[PDB]
RNA sequence: GCUAAUCCCCCAUGUGGACCCGCCCCUUGGGGUGUGUCCAAAGGGCUUUGCCCGCUUCCGGAUGGGCCCGCGUCCCAUCAGCUAGUUGGUGGGGUAAUGGCCCACCAAGGCGACGACGGGUAGCCGGUCUGAGAGGAUGGCCGGCCACAGGGGCACUGAGACACGGGCCCCACUCCUACGGGAGGCAGCAGUUAGGAAUCUUCCGCAAUGGGCGCAAGCCUGACGGAGCGACGCCGCUUGGAGGAAGAAGCCCUUCGGGGUGUAAACUCCUGAACCCGGGACGAAACCCCCGACGAGGGGACUGACGGUACCGGGGUAAUAGCGCCGGCCAACUCCGUGCCAGCAGCCGCGGUAAUACGGAGGGCGCGAGCGUUACCCGGAUUCACUGGGCGUAAAGGGCGUGUAGGCGGCCUGGGGCGUCCCAUGUGAAAGACCACGGCUCAACCGUGGGGGAGCGUGGGAUACGCUCAGGCUAGACGG
RNA sequence: CCGAGGGUAGGGCCCGUGACUGGGGCGAAGUCGUAACAAGGUAGCUGUACCGGAAGGUGCGGCUGGAU
């Protein structure tokens, strides 16, 4: 009436947390970052995009994100605050 | 992974097996990738084993495992004499 | 399995002497010389014209009745024999003749191949050694027919042994005499037998 | 007209019905090859380019058999069998493999293939295939 | 290898793609006979260089869009209108196969 | 037919139509009897050929014929039928399988009794 | 409320990898490079300055998968028009990744008689059954793929699931209680029940093969290896064999003289299925231990569910036969009884007082632990006719024109080479099939080998015919 | 936000069944007449129209598959 399956279970739950922990402070790092890239503020831009950018492949060393996830979420990060920066300016920092 | 094994032909109380490299989780008697040898436990034929050792040292080389009752008729064919 | 039925009725429905008994066959007290005339109420009624399919019956129940066999059985190796190479008919009756409980009747190690058969039914016969008791083992050529030694010294088998001395056997067939043991040498040609079967027809009762 | 070949072959198999020495078909740089065929293969004593009011046709000089005895003192025929296999229609088209053996033998597939028009044997010979002509005996 | 066919634009009413009729010869299966047989694709033409009536040629590709599976590979005649016709008249006269 | 329009139309395929509706694809179908009776055949026969209407577990309810000599069916006999007309009985499409269930064998019968249902005598 | 780690996080190092910008090669997002930025890790065990199992990051291989494309895949046209995420674009979201998969916006498109849309039926194939072949029918068992896990939806964890014996939620149902509340998911092996014409043991074993975990001993394995049951099928075998009357009784027939069953029986000899006794496996040599170097190699041992079965050896009893049919097709004939009755029946047709046609008997025919029936498939059916049919009167030319699409098209010469044909080459899994040999005492079954083909991808080749483009002709056609 | 589903409302296709009713098939030993087959006793058949207990009749045009 009982396995080690629901074992199995339990271990799951603990996961989904840390793994829902990591994933949301990276969306609210790279909008945060995004948000200062346009009212740029070139190096709080540019400043933040470091922290998202270090929070996403710590969290593709996991099994969070997959590495081309990783690589995919970054490489969208870069690309929109840098256009965003190419409206004003100027990169105070890097990078880069 | 990738492996060497017998996968049972033959009939009720007449055994006969074909070693084979195949994936580990196929079933036993599942398809199978490339034939390399057969096997007559039962040994009623002159020749109850046979081994391309040459292919069958290919698979090895490049990952495949063999069972352990597999890797006695590997020797035996003289796969492991270096 | 087997017919294992009253066999003179045989005969006097086919119209022939099937030598189904061995000894009796020859004596003047054989069905046939006192009677040639079919079995039952109407035998010595005059016969109608029989029919093209009643031809090709009789012509099938006649080979099979000579050899004892059962209908499945027949039916089975004419199939082989209508898949194998060559002149359908010649691999029919070479395929009939290399029936182990046939060679033993053949040598002369009987009288009757219902006699034949229970010498092979019984353990009395041995091949290249090995005993073998199966009345339709496929004998080939090479093949060491012999009687087991624990079955040599029996009267039936001396008694019919003591008329093999000097009876030729097929050009096809060797024997040892004493020893009680001979050799199939090859398949019967159509012309080593001369049996009361036109076989063409009975190719042509199957092609219905 | 719709079938330029098979209305010769036509031409042919009707005059040979009532004995004719010769028929004459509308010529082709085609025709004449398939004819070449037909002459050879002993079909027809022969042919040659003429003219009908100016216009170019192919004459045609049929062979039959001897006379012959009892009521129908009429000949075998050398041509008792021609008929289109490939049509516009339907256009027949057999590999080497698998080309038939007209009547066990004593007749011939005339056929069109790359290497020119050929007959069954000559096919096999050559080693080519192509599109099934006419069978003729 | 990428399949390429051959075939006729039938359309350019949309933008950045065309749609290319390619034509198909086979002998029936059972009948013998040689048919015809012919199925639109909507082709990729990311320059907008293409007209109606131009034959051309199209290789299999990587999925643009939905029902995209194909780019336009060169251009290899321009201006068959006549062709746009038969395709053209055949749809026209299925208005008169109604009821 | 031109070779173009075999291509265009194609033959057709013409279906076989059931004998045996009521059996839905069955070797054998269960019912219950209803009316067991006696009918009148059609010409060029005379007799009084004997008949059950049986309703079957196929969902419908058919007239069935009772082969043999005698018979112990009656209203609420259950019987087990097989297929195959009674020509000369217009509506009759199945037979009446004798030893089974409600329906008990011929008596008397010595000659093909299989076909009859009847246990072999000593 | 305490605590460990191969649990979790932080700094460092950066072989390398990830991202943006630039550039060289390449040509869809492939490879390299420079600047900036970002990213690692875990230890455990014995014989302990050395091994073993691990861990991290990166490249390649191998294997298993995702997605996309060409062609192929049933019935109804009494379903003829379908479509707003619809078709495409721009920009994002999302994924391992392409994509209207999803969102916003823009354009107004997309599909359809070469059958869209709608309805009906079906899991598809290797193959299987039949058939001369072509073709028809089919997809149980075995192998490949798909889909599903009471009915639906959803995501979590993860290399991989949107997961049969994991999770959440809604429904139906059922159950349990102490009436306060809760639980389940056999289309896993058995088994129960209902339904039905009908389909199995709540067996035995991890010894074998394969699988999961572990350094290993070993542990788990209703996969599987076997056993039980059911003539369901195929195959092998048995109920005996030789002799034995011008021929018992019994029964049938009869011209009353006789004919039949029938060498059949009786009886004589001979053999010895069953059974009783003795011995008794092949399947099992690996892992492991020893030495060697935990490797190469050599040597040692343990273990058998089936099973004391098969089988080998000794003794040894004459020991189950049934079913269908006997008018013609179609093989097998007589008597009695009934009297259009009772009944038979696949078709033709039988029975109304002389029935080889009903029922019984004798005799006969055919098969034989089977014989018959019903149902369905193919065949006979050249009766959907590609192979291989027809339309004056047999079923069948449209009442007649005109013409759309389509189908088909004269003679000559060139170019292309699509059809077409040839060669090379890859694929065409295994099992099945075919041929040969071999293992079970034969066979069925099973093992080893051999021959292949279609069909498609690829490269090379040919040009007669069909095609296409080009240039001519006048016989068709039209015009003066 | 979407969302299993539940609910309300109006459509479409299919199946079953229904007082009663239309003809159809078979049964057959009933009833009425005799339309068709011969020149079938008014040559037949036909499309259509009207009429009559019923086969059928008649008008109009058509066919010969009509005797003489
Ligand atoms: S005795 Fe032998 S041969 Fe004479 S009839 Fe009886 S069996 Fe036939
Ligand atoms: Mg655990
Ligand atoms: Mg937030
Ligand atoms: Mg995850
Ligand atoms: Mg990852
Ligand atoms: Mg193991
Ligand atoms: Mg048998
Ligand atoms: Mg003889
Ligand atoms: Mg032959
Ligand atoms: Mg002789
Ligand atoms: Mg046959
Ligand atoms: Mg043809
Ligand atoms: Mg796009
Ligand atoms: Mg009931
Ligand atoms: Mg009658
Ligand atoms: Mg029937
Ligand atoms: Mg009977
Ligand atoms: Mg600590
Ligand atoms: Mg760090
Ligand atoms: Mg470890
Ligand atoms: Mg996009
Ligand atoms: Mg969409
Ligand atoms: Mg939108
Ligand atoms: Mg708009
Ligand atoms: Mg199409
Ligand atoms: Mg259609
Ligand atoms: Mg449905
Ligand atoms: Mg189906
Ligand atoms: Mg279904
Ligand atoms: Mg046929
Ligand atoms: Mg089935
Ligand atoms: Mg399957
Ligand atoms: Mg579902
Ligand atoms: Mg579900
Ligand atoms: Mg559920
Ligand atoms: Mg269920
Ligand atoms: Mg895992
Ligand atoms: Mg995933
Ligand atoms: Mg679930
Ligand atoms: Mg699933
Ligand atoms: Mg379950
Ligand atoms: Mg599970
Ligand atoms: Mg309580
Ligand atoms: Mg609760
Ligand atoms: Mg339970
Ligand atoms: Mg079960
Ligand atoms: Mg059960
Ligand atoms: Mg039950
Ligand atoms: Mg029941
Ligand atoms: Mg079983
Ligand atoms: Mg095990
Ligand atoms: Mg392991
Ligand atoms: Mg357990
Ligand atoms: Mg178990
Ligand atoms: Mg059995
Ligand atoms: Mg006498
Ligand atoms: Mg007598
Ligand atoms: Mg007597
Ligand atoms: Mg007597
Ligand atoms: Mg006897
Ligand atoms: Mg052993
Ligand atoms: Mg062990
Ligand atoms: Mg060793
Ligand atoms: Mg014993
Ligand atoms: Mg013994
Ligand atoms: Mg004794
Ligand atoms: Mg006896
Ligand atoms: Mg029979
Ligand atoms: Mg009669
Ligand atoms: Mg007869
Ligand atoms: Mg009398
Ligand atoms: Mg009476
Ligand atoms: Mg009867
Ligand atoms: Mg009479
Ligand atoms: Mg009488
Ligand atoms: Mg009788
Ligand atoms: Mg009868
Ligand atoms: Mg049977
Ligand atoms: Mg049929
Ligand atoms: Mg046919
Ligand atoms: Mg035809
Ligand atoms: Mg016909
Ligand atoms: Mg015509
Ligand atoms: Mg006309
Ligand atoms: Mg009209
Ligand atoms: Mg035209
Ligand atoms: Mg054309
Ligand atoms: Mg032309
Ligand atoms: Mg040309
Ligand atoms: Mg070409
Ligand atoms: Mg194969
Ligand atoms: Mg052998
Ligand atoms: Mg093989
Ligand atoms: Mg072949
Ligand atoms: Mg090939
Ligand atoms: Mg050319
Ligand atoms: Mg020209
Ligand atoms: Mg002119
Ligand atoms: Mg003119
Ligand atoms: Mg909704
Ligand atoms: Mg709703
Ligand atoms: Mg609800
Ligand atoms: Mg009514
Ligand atoms: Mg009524
Ligand atoms: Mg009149
Ligand atoms: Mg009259
Ligand atoms: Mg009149
Ligand atoms: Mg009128
Ligand atoms: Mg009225
Ligand atoms: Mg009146
Ligand atoms: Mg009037
Ligand atoms: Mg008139
Ligand atoms: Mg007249």
């Amino acid at each position: 009436r009982n396995l080690s399956a629901l074992k199995r279970h339990r271990q799951s739950l603990k996961r989904r947390l840390r793994n829902k922990a990591k994933k949301s402070a990276i969306k609210t790092l790279s909008k945060k970052a995004i948000q200062l890239a346009q009212e740029g503020k070139a190096e709080e831009a540019l400043k933040i995009m470091r922290k998202a950018e270090s929070l996403i492949d710590k969290a593709a060393k996991g099994s969070t994100l997959h590495k081309n996830a990783a690589a995919r979420r970054k490489s969208r990060l870069m690309r929109k605050v840098r256009q965003l920066l190419e409206a004003a300016g100027a990169p105070l920092i890097g990078g880069g | 992974m990738v492996k060497i094994r017998l996968a049972r032909f033959g009939s009720k109380h007449n055994p006969h097996y074909r070693i084979v490299v195949t994936d580990a989780r196929r079933k036993r008697d599942g398809k199978y990738i490339e034939k390399i040898g057969y096997y007559d436990p039962r040994k009623t034929t002159p020749d109850w084993l046979k081994v391309d050792v040459e292919r069958a040292r290919y698979w090895l080389s490049v990952g495949a495992q063999p069972t352990d009752t597999a890797r006695r008729l590997l020797r035996q064919a003289g796969v492991f004499r270096q | 399995g087997r017919y294992i039925g009253p066999v003179c009725r045989l005969c006097r429905r086919e119209g022939v002497k099937l030598y189904l008994k061995g000894e009796r066959c020859y004596s003047p007290k054989c069905a046939m010389e006192r009677r040639p005339y079919p079995p039952g109420q109407h035998g010595q009624k005059r016969a109608r014209r029989p029919s093209d399919y009643a031809v090709r019956l009789r012509e099938k129940q006649k080979l099979r009745r000579i050899y004892g066999i059962s209908e499945r059985q027949f039916r089975n190796l004419f199939e082989e024999a209508s898949k194998k190479k060559g002149v359908t008919g010649s691999v029919f009756l070479g395929l009939l003749e290399s029936r182990l409980d046939n060679v033993v009747y053949r040598l002369g190690f009987a009288v009757s191949r219902r006699q034949a058969r229970q010498l092979v039914r019984h353990g009395h016969i041995t091949v290249n050694g090995r005993r073998v008791d199966l009345p339709s083992y496929r004998v080939r050529p090479g093949d060491e027919i012999a009687v087991a030694e624990k079955s040599r010294n029996l009267e039936l088998i001396r008694q019919n042994l003591e008329a093999m001395k000097g009876r030729k056997v097929g050009p096809w067939l060797s024997l040892d005499v004493e020893g009680m043991k001979g050799k199939f040498l090859r398949l019967p040609d159509r012309e080593d037998l001369a049996l009361p079967v036109n076989e063409q027809l009975v190719i042509e009762f199957y092609s219905r | 007209l719709t079938d330029p070949i098979a209305d010769m072959l036509t031409r042919i198999r009707n005059a040979t019905r009532v004995y004719k020495e010769s028929t004459d078909v509308p010529a082709s740089r085609f025709k004449e090859e398939i004819l070449r065929i037909l002459a050879r293969e002993g079909f027809i004593k022969g042919y040659e380019r003429v003219d009908v009011d100016g216009k170019p046709y192919l004459r045609v000089y049929l062979k039959y058999g001897p006379r012959r005895q009892g009521p129908d003192p009429r000949p075998e025929q050398v041509i008792h069998h021609i008929r289109r296999i490939s049509k516009p229609g339907r256009r027949v088209y057999v590999g080497v493999k698998e080309i038939p053996r007209v009547r066990r033998g004593l007749g011939i597939a005339i056929l069109s293939t790359s290497k020119g028009v050929l007959t069954d044997r000559e096919a096999r010979k050559l080693g080519v295939g192509g599109e099934l002509i006419c069978e003729v005996w | 290898p990428k399949k390429v066919l051959t075939g006729v634009v039938v359309s350019d009413k949309m933008q950045k793609t065309v749609t290319v009729l390619v034509e198909r010869q086979f002998p029936h299966p059972l009948y013998g006979k040689v048919i015809k047989r012919s199925k639109k694709y909507l082709a990729h033409d990311p320059e907008e260089k293409y007209k109606l009536g131009d034959v051309v040629e199209i290789i299999e590709s990587r999925p643009i869009s939905k029902r995209k599976r194909f780019r336009v590979l060169r251009l290899v005649e321009s201006g068959r209108m006549d062709l746009v016709e038969k395709y053209l008249i055949r749809r026209q006269n299925y208005e008169s196969l109604s009821k | 037919p031109t070779i173009n329009q075999l291509v265009r139309k194609g033959r057709e395929k013409v279906r076989k139509k059931s004998k045996v509706p009521a059996l839905k694809g069955a070797p054998f179908r269960r019912g219950v009897c209803t009316v067991v009776r006696t009918v009148t055949p059609k010409k060029p026969n005379s007799a009084l050929r004997k008949v059950a209407k049986v309703r079957l577990t196929s969902g419908y309810e058919v007239t069935a014929y009772i082969p043999g000599e005698g018979h112990n069916l009656q209203e609420h006999s259950v019987v087990l039928i097989r297929g195959g007309r009674v020509k000369d009985l217009p509506g009759v499409r199945y037979h009446i399988v004798r030893g089974v269930y409600d329906a008990a064998g011929v008596k008397d019968r010595k000659k093909s009794r299989s076909k009859y249902g009847t246990k072999k005598p000593k």
